[PDB]
């Protein structure tokens, strides 16, 4: 999941993780050990938060349908500067 | 009156021709306090110190106490007169 | 002559609006000239400040000025300095070669 | 009669030689020999310039190295082009810098030897951006006396040249030629485009500092503005009282403005950049 | 639109001459070539269609409409009517203000007692000769001021404003007086002193034009007998100097001692003479001999090369002249060589008025001062009065806002030739232009106050020069001299009060010996060009017929 | 490991006039010659180098001629006149590579310990920098395989060790100390832009006919540092950035206003005085 809410509920966690609420502490404690992902966890709601991650190792598909976020930042990052530019068009000067 | 009355006016319009004018004396002032720092190249050489002078003479002379070294008679300009010193 | 002479109030009007516009872009040429001219006014100078002292002003910015050295000399200073600063035997301070004073200092030793 | 209004072009890369040599040399002076063409009589050209041996010399004519010059004449010619030496270098990195007495001996014991080797001096102490200092002269000999000496084949050449205190106490055999830099484009674009590109910000993708600065900008521009903030204090000069208006109420503005501009920009790049 | 306009021609009973002084004035307010041509030929066809007929709208058509026949069918008329003493409009302003490569296709159509005067009015040697006998009756000297300026002079201009003086005033005197009151003063010749001692007796010699050859029977291609070339190639120069623009077979005998296997000695000043005698003439063999003097690649006859190259292909419009000048200026090693060119390419393109554009921005287009300076001297050529803001805006820009005094100099050289027809808003417009920062272009705007207001009474000029006098830079003090010299031609003491301060001024200045004889450089030429004629003849920038007279254009801008 | 040396412009004008060189004198078309430097730190200075007489075969990019009478003979007189710019390393024009780079940094590696290659620009059109540095690398692989030597990206910038610019700053007659952020602006934009542009044509190439490379080593940690921020949901930030544009305004309108009353002020005063006081 590229997408938000990265402050994630422990459900998923402790369904598909073969984990208990009582570990999943030890689950990212451990992990802070490991040094791969570093979430600054929620336990107030008991939220796995989400932060920095170590990726993958290849997803081809995903390196041949990554324009949908690197052709999206080129263009889009390009058509927004032309659009801040071309607000502030005429003081070329 | 018909097609007679615009371009009067735009005549008149030519207070911004007054106003090019003042642009004028703007860039006159300008253009010559820049010319004033322009001079400055003379202040890069000889900030010419004073000689003392005993006393003056003819043959375009004098005799001039070299403050921190001994009178030894120099030129002048062609500025001043003789009895002037 | 309403077919000539009002006509012919335009003859002129164009090289006039002309020269109107050609004053914009020459205030922005000399305000280049300017702001080079206000760069290069104080770019080489103040590291090497040597120190005399003044001792007497003759005319505009320009004084005879004891030296530290070994020889007081009649310089030229910097004009923006307020001309009633000059007048004590203050830490001036000038170019080495040049003895261009750039500006007097209060304090000293 | 090589009396004329005559030119010299210059190899800004030899310009580069002198100053390297000269800028961190000993604080004596420095003397080399030219690489060059005399390619016509009212000009000259030059394009090479090798550094020399730091064998204990000066503007004295008798410094020849002759393994030296043959080495470096033979591998030039190893190299692209075998062109042939035409005159002299030299520097004054310590004194006044002008046309010292060995060189109003060397100058005429090579003159000879080539046929102008027009002088070559320079001290890079005296400046870094503001001059330019470096001295060129055509000497002269006794022999030329036989006419009134106006050269000026052209004018405004020695025209705009009318534009040194024992040298111009020693215009007798020293007059002055109107020199020039070469067409540098060729490497001026080089000079220029990788300097743009560098000299700013590189890549220039990087602040695109942004805070820290603007906090001691405006924290200062809050202790800044409160004193030429009692220039009306001062140009409280009601009745007839005022001189110069203490004219320094600018000097703070447009470092405001620059400052809130950078502020907005950086604004503007975060929603920009940043998606 | 000409439905109005015809039947507002074709109208009823005013004077028919509301018509002919709205001519000039439809030429006052008139925008493009698109209905100037068309109104010009159609009021001279309702002076057709009136009863009576007109000859100053023949007058003025043969230099703006430019019908090499319409003149032959009224030629027939002049020889059918008869009436000579009506003809002298359309004859001799046929001589006196046409075009001469309209001269030469005019007197191609023509020819197609009035039966011999015909050749003669064309010819029109009449003028010519009395003018001469003008310029040798008429006299007022001073010579104390020749002396007490020729007690400086040197390889300089004394030895060359001496004779520019006297000859100004002279032109074609046949009589020697600096030939014989001395040979020590003429003794200080070296190679331009040289070049200007053998060409001074054609500068002395202007006009007279059979006697040219045997009045320089000492100044054949074989006796000089000097250790130099130019005190023999400065005397072919100045039998080019005789032989403007009325040669006969001695075009084609300068163009044969170039081709008398001589290279670069007799072309020293022979092939200036050559382009100055073949100018606007449009030949071929100068052009195919001055190909290899182009590629002799030495400036000194190059420069020759390029500027006769001009002359010979004034307002050509060639395939080959203008892109096979163009093509040389790249790959050259030199730039004074491209100032040779540079007024070359400017001459080859004169008065176009749309066509030049492509070059104009073609050369602007590149980073060269020099060869953007050549594009401001071709846009002066091109453009002359036209100010339709497209010889104006971008070159104002490139004018004032540029890096370069030189490309700016020619730029303010360019104003002056935009702005003939109406001097009255160039004080207004030139003194703003006094501001400049600079001496190439304080000189230049004193340049433009030179050449724009020649022949106008203007005491403003004179109130801007004087501080340009007042001026550090010795060369603007002579720009104010030489200047002021053109604000004091045509005019005497009534007209301004400044002329008889200025006339014996110059010679207060040059009672001072410590000044620089840059600053009083062209002061013997002040003189000279303040008595040019001696107020007997003016400048012809703009000619009274209507028409521009483009050998002074070229004389000035070379100049 | 240099992370920058001292690109001294001198040295890029004697390259330039050297390939003036090899393209003036016939048909040598890669500008090839020697790097000289002398190695302060991991820094370095880079001011004097020079060609060295040499061609490249079409075939067999390892042809090579190095004359010892016009490098190890001219070290020694070059010895005399400055011994600390040493031997250090060489360069070569073509903008990707030839075979034969390694095998001549390799043979000079003797001379210098840390040798450099340099693929020289012959040719400013660049979107940023010119020429950069790659020294002896050993990089070889997680495979590991006999050690490949193909120089890495060893970075550096144009160093301008002293000014000197009595005469370069007397050649550029063009700039002033620009007070220009729309210049950084839209050149930071098309750059990255083309960069990702490359970048999205390089891998479709991956995708298409892309080698083992296609994410070779890093390339997946390139889309990592890219997974910075992997909308982004910047809200945290948002209401952040709503805190920093409060002060932002804060700044504009304080600052401004200032401004306003500053100019507002004096230049009244002005211009009524020479307004009704001049009448
Ligand atoms: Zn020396």
């Amino acid at each position: 999941r590229p997408a938000n809410h990265r402050q994630l509920t422990f459900e998923e966690i402790a369904k598909s993780a073969k984990i208990t609420v009582n570990e999943v502490e030890l689950l990212v404690m451990k992990a802070l050990s490991v040094g791969l992902v570093k979430g600054s966890i929620d336990e107030v709601d008991k939220r796995v938060h989400m932060t920095w991650v170590q990726p993958r190792v290849l997803d081809l598909q995903q390196i041949k349908g990554m324009k949908d976020r690197l052709e999206f930042w080129c263009t889009d990052v390009k058509s927004m500067e032309m659009l801040v530019e071309h607000q502030a068009h005429d003081i070329l000067t | 009156y018909l097609s007679k009355i615009e371009e009067l006016q735009l005549i008149v319009n030519d207070k911004s021709q007054n106003l090019r004018r003042l642009q004028a004396q703007r860039n006159e002032l300008n253009a010559k306090v820049r010319l004033l720092r322009e001079e400055l190249q003379l202040l890069q050489e000889q900030g010419s110190y004073v000689g003392e002078v005993v006393r003056a003479m003819d043959k375009k002379k004098v005799l001039v106490k070299v403050h921190p070294e001994g009178k030894f008679v120099v030129d002048v300009d062609k500025n001043i007169d003789i009895n002037d010193v | 002559d309403l077919y000539s002479r009002y006509k012919k109030l335009q003859q002129e009007l164009e090289f006039l609006e002309v020269q109107e516009e050609y004053i914009k872009d020459e205030q922005k040429n000399l305000k280049k000239e300017f702001l080079h001219a206000q760069e290069e006014v104080k770019r080489i100078q103040s590291i090497p400040l040597v120190i005399g002292q003044f001792l007497e002003a003759v005319d505009q910015n320009t004084a005879i000025v004891g030296s530290t050295t070994g020889s007081n000399y009649y310089v030229r200073i910097l004009s923006t300095i307020d001309r009633e600063l000059l007048k004590p035997n203050a830490s001036v301070a000038l170019h080495k070669h040049s003895n261009a004073l750039v500006d007097v200092l209060p304090p000293e030793a | 009669a090589v009396d004329t209004a005559e030119q010299v072009y210059i190899s800004s890369l030899a310009l580069l030689k002198m100053l390297k040599h000269g800028r961190a040399g000993v604080p004596m002076e420095v003397m080399g020999l030219m690489l060059g063409e005399f390619v016509d009589d009212y000009t000259v050209r030059v394009i090479d310039v090798f550094a020399m041996p730091q064998s204990g010399t000066g503007v004295s004519v008798e410094a020849v190295d002759p393994v030296f010059q043959a080495k470096m004449l033979d591998m030039l010619k190893q190299t692209g082009r075998p062109e042939m030496v035409v005159g002299w270098y030299h520097s004054h990195p310590g004194f006044g810098c002008w046309l010292s007495g060995v060189d109003i001996n060397t100058q005429q014991s090579f003159e000879a030897l080539s046929e102008r080797a027009v002088a070559v001096v320079v001290d890079p102490i005296q400046s870094v951006k503001g001059k330019v200092v470096i001295d060129a002269f055509r000497l002269i000999n006794a022999n030329m006396m036989v006419l009134g000496h106006e050269p000026r084949q052209t004018t405004s050449n020695l025209g705009h040249l009318n534009k040194q205190a024992l040298i111009h106490g020693l215009n007798r055999h020293y007059y002055s030629i109107t020199i020039n830099y070469r067409k540098n484009e060729l490497e001026q674009k080089m000079l220029l485009n990788l300097h743009k590109k560098s000299w700013m910000e590189g890549l220039t993708l990087q602040d695109y500092v942004v805070k820290e600065m603007l906090e001691l900008a405006k924290n200062y521009n809050k202790a800044v503005e409160e004193e030429d903030k009692m220039t009306p204090e001062q140009l409280a000069i009601k009745n007839v009282g005022k001189q110069d208006p203490k004219r320094h109420l600018e000097e703070h503005v447009d470092v405001l403005m620059t400052s809130n501009i950078v502020q907005c920009l950086a604004a503007m790049l975060d929603t920009v950049v940043f998606k | 639109r000409l439905d109005v306009f015809e039947k507002t021609i074709l109208e009823s009973n005013d004077v028919p001459g509301m018509l002919a002084y709205s001519l000039k004035l439809c030429m006052s307010l008139m925008q493009n070539k698109q209905f100037r041509n068309k109104v010009l030929r159609v009021l001279v066809k309702i002076y057709m269609n009136l009863e009576k007929p007109d000859f100053i709208n023949v007058c003025q058509c043969l230099i703006f409409l430019d019908d090499p026949q319409a003149v032959s069918d009224i030629l027939e008329k002049l020889v059918k009517e008869d009436n000579l003493l009506m003809a002298y409009q359309i004859c001799f302003d046929l001589y006196e203000s046409a075009s001469q490569q309209f001269l030469s296709s005019v007197i191609q159509n023509l020819r197609t007692d009035q039966t011999l005067k015909m050749i003669k009015i064309l010819s029109g040697e009449m003028a010519i000769e009395l003018h001469l006998q003008f310029l040798i009756r008429n006299n007022n000297t001073d010579l104390m001021i020749l002396k007490n300026t020729k007690d400086a002079v040197r390889n300089s201009v004394c030895h060359t404003a001496t004779v520019i003086a006297n000859s100004f005033m002279h032109c074609g005197t046949t009589s020697d007086q600096f030939l014989r009151d001395n040979l020590e003063w003429l003794a200080r010749a070296t190679n331009w002193a040289k070049f200007t001692a053998t060409a001074s007796l054609g500068v002395i010699h202007k006009g007279h034009e059979k006697e040219a050859l045997q009045l320089m029977a000492t100044y054949l291609p074989k006796d000089t007998s000097p250790g130099s070339a130019y005190q023999e190639g400065g005397g072919l120069y100045a039998l080019g100097l005789i032989h403007a623009n009325h040669g006969g077979d001695i075009i084609d005998y300068l163009l044969n001692q170039l081709k008398n296997a001589s290279n670069d000695i007799v072309r020293h000043g022979g092939s200036l003479g050559l382009g100055l005698a073949a100018m606007g003439t449009a030949r071929q063999d100068v052009y195919d001999l001055l190909k290899t003097n182009l590629y002799q690649d030495d400036a000194v006859t190059g420069e020759a090369a390029g500027l006769a190259l001009g002359l010979v292909m004034l307002g050509s419009k060639n395939a080959q002249a203008i892109e096979d000048m163009v093509g040389y200026a790249q790959e050259t090693q030199h730039e004074k060589i491209l100032r040779g060119l540079a007024v070359g390419i400017a001459l080859v393109m004169y008065g176009r008025m749309e066509e030049a554009d492509a070059l104009i921005e073609s050369l602007c287009r590149d980073k060269d001062p020099i060869l953007r300076r050549s594009g401001m001297y071709t846009v002066a050529m091109a453009y002359c009065g036209s100010g339709n803001n497209k010889a104006i805006r971008r070159l104002l820009h490139v004018a004032v806002s540029d890096v370069n005094d030189d490309v700016r100099r020619a730029a303010v050289e360019s104003l002056g030739f935009i702005l003939f027809r109406t001097p009255e808003q160039c004080p207004s417009v030139v003194s703003l232009l006094s501001e400049s920062y600079n001496p190439h272009v304080r000189y230049g705007a004193a340049m433009a106050l030179g050449i724009c207001c020649a022949g106008t009474g203007n005491k403003e000029a004179i109130n801007l020069l004087e501080p340009m006098t007042n001026d550090p830079v010795n060369y603007v003090r002579q720009g104010a001299l030489i200047a002021s010299a053109l604000i004091m031609i045509q005019q005497t003491e009534i007209t301004c009060p400044k002329v008889n301060q200025f006339r014996q001024l110059y010679s207060k200045v040059i009672n001072d010996k410590h000044d620089d004889v840059m600053a009083k450089f062209g002061a013997i030429l002040a003189q000279g060009i303040l008595d040019a004629g001696g107020h007997n003849v003016t400048i012809s920038l703009q000619s009274r017929t209507g028409h521009t007279h483009m050998p002074s254009v070229v004389g000035v801008l070379v100049f | 490991a240099v992370q920058k040396v001292v690109v001294h412009p001198l040295v890029l004008l004697s390259v330039v006039d050297h390939f003036n060189r090899i393209g003036k004198v016939g048909n040598q078309k890669r500008v090839v010659g020697v790097l000289l430097g002398s190695w302060q730190k991991k820094v370095l200075d880079v001011s004097n180098s020079f060609a060295v007489p040499f061609d490249e075969d079409d075939k067999d990019d390892s042809v090579w001629f190095l004359d010892h009478d016009y490098l190890e003979n001219m070290y020694g007189m070059f010895k005399k006149v400055n011994a600390r710019e040493r031997i250090v390393g060489w360069y070569h024009t073509g903008p990707k590579l030839h075979k034969n780079d390694i095998a001549i940094n390799e043979l000079m590696k003797r001379y210098c310990p840390n040798s450099v290659l340099v693929i020289i620009d012959v040719k400013p059109k660049d979107l940023g920098l010119p020429t950069e540095a790659y020294i002896s690398v050993e990089e070889v692989h997680d495979d590991g395989t006999p050690t490949s030597k193909t120089f890495e990206h060893v970075t550096s910038e144009i160093g301008a060790e002293e000014a000197e610019e009595v005469g370069v700053e007397h050649l550029l007659r063009d700039i002033k100390d620009t007070t220009s952020q729309r210049i950084t602006n839209q050149v930071h934009g098309l750059k990255g832009l083309n960069s990702k542009l490359l970048d999205i044509r390089s891998y479709l190439e991956k995708v298409a006919t892309g080698k083992l490379p296609i994410n070779h080593q890093i390339i997946y940690q390139l889309q990592d540092v890219f997974n910075l921020l992997p909308l982004q949901e910047f809200v945290k930030a948002f209401y952040l950035k709503t805190n920093d544009q409060m002060v932002v305004v804060y700044l504009a309108s304080l600052i401004r206003s200032v401004v306003a009353l500053h100019n507002l002020i004096n230049n009244k005063i002005a211009n009524r005085d020479a307004e009704k006081k001049e009448g």
